[PDB]
């Protein structure tokens, strides 16, 4: 009952070479379970926010994607109320050459470029389309409230 | 084991790229700088290293020096250890043969560049 | 000037660039080294997905900065 | 037992062998590492061109010996 | 202002890691010109012999073969009176992935496995075919006479 070699090396390297704005650390009692914090992108409504995520490496990793959820509430067309992320690299566009590090950088990318035309949170997206400036200021307020001092 | 070079000019990876040349492979998995192989094939249509008739050939992307499989993360020695091969796709991306096999069970796009898709390389 | 790119594997490459290079121009250099077509590359900096048409100068990307590469992605 | 082969580039590889291995068996192991088919390999030791059917024992090739690889050649 | 890089490296390596039974040293006057001595193969009629050769790296090297000639007289079906060598890797079967070191090893191979069926020295080859044991003792005597103490 030991981890694939991939998880061991990938984990050493992740910690060896941290990325600015991203913190990801395995749970001491569970090497498949990662505590994550990501900074909101700069020049986004999420800027200045610190967003908690969980990441889980399922049994078929890296042939299957990490399972990933927001734990910090966020206002975004492709994330729902329960913090689930609809994102093609976590499903059909996964590649085994992607890794924890680049999954997390892709989530940031997703915050910097939301896609309300193909949404997960229908109300959020409807706001985003029909009144983008307002949807943006809502994201900024939710960022202050939930994703600062947390 | 370590750093790749061209058996014809004998330049290592650094010297090859220094002046615009690429690292290439033949179908038979033999590796050269682009210009040495271009100029051999003007002269004869046989692989310099193994003398197979070569018609096609392509760039491989290994930058740095010390080769490994991006999927399992085993380096050169660990891969051969267990009778896996180093393999390149037509788009020049390298994996161990087990990981590319397994990956193609699920996707049949290159894990590194997503081009729809190979052969052993000998380094 | 030099900037660094953390490629998919975690290895860092060094690119020679100008503040006026577009993100497209930077992708073309990465294609030469990595074999990944521009259409599949995304370049991440300060958490931002950089846009092809804009330049390094516009994003305040100065010498010695590190860009992070991921594959094309899409919210759904 | 181990012997060494100085391959075409000058690099030395290490092969795991038995005194009863034929030169053909040795060529097979070289093919795995080098991708050169047996029909194109010649193995030189003490100046001589080793014959496929004969064994390492027959040529007195002991552990830690080094064989030298060249391509198929022919006097004319 | 110099040699191709190939020639420089190739020359440093020769002198770095000598091959038993082969000596090859560039001329002070010309880095393309190599003084060579090869030992006769073991268990050949040439055994114990020391055979002088010259080797020249022409301008198109390594796309063309080194030019190579025996300076020591030798009794062999594929070498003539003037020390010229008919050998396919010096012509049609050259490869630029061959080198000085492996050219010279291939010449030793040729001494170890003569080819009288496709000869350069016709009268030598005729002896080799119709009376091989005698042709072999002639090679041994010529080895003593020309290729020892020389
Ligand atoms: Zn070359
Ligand atoms: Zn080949
Ligand atoms: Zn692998
Ligand atoms: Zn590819």
């Amino acid at each position: 009952a030991g981890l694939p070699r991939r998880i061991i090396k990938e984990t050493q390297r992740l910690l060896a070479e941290p990325v600015p704005g991203i913190k990801a650390e395995p749970d001491e009692s569970n090497a498949r379970y990662f505590h994550v914090v990501i900074a909101g992108p700069q020049d986004s409504p999420f800027e200045g926010g610190t967003f908690k995520l969980e990441l889980f490496l399922p049994e078929e990793y890296p042939m299957a994607a990490p399972k990933v959820r927001f734990m910090t509430k966020i206002y975004h067309p492709n994330v729902d109320k329960l913090g689930r992320i609809k994102l093609d690299i976590l499903a059909d566009k996964w590649s085994p050459a992607l890794q924890i590090r680049t999954v997390l950088l892709s989530i940031q990318a997703l915050l910097s470029a939301p896609n309300p035309d193909d949404p997960l949170a229908n109300d959020v997206a409807e706001q985003w389309k029909t009144n983008e400036a307002q949807a943006i200021e809502t994201a900024r307020a939710w960022t202050r409230l939930y994703a600062m001092n947390n | 084991s370590g750093t790749v070079s061209c058996p014809i000019c004998m330049d290592g990876y650094s010297e090859i790229v220094q002046n615009g040349r690429l690292i290439v492979s033949t179908e038979c998995g033999h590796v050269f700088c682009s210009q040495c192989l271009r100029d051999s094939l003007k002269n004869a249509n046989t692989c310099p290293t193994c003398r197979k008739k070569i018609n096609r050939y392509h760039p491989i992307y290994i930058g740095s020096g010390t080769v490994s499989c991006p999927i399992c993360m085993d380096g050169y020695s660990e891969i051969v250890q267990n009778g896996r091969l180093i393999v390149s796709t037509e788009c020049g991306h390298v994996f161990c043969s087990q990981c590319l096999r397994d990956s193609l069970k699920n996707a049949n796009t290159c894990p590194t560049c997503r081009k729809k898709i190979y052969h052993p390389i000998y380094i | 000037m030099q900037i660094f790119v953390k490629t998919l594997t975690g290895k860092t490459i060094t690119l020679e660039v100008e503040p006026s290079d577009t993100i497209e121009n930077v992708k073309a250099k990465i294609q030469d080294k990595e074999g990944i077509p521009p259409d599949q590359q995304r370049l991440i900096f300060a958490g931002k997905q950089l846009e092809d048409g804009r330049t390094l100068s516009d994003y305040n990307i100065q010498k010695e900065s590190t860009l992070h590469l991921v594959l094309r992605l899409r919210g759904g």
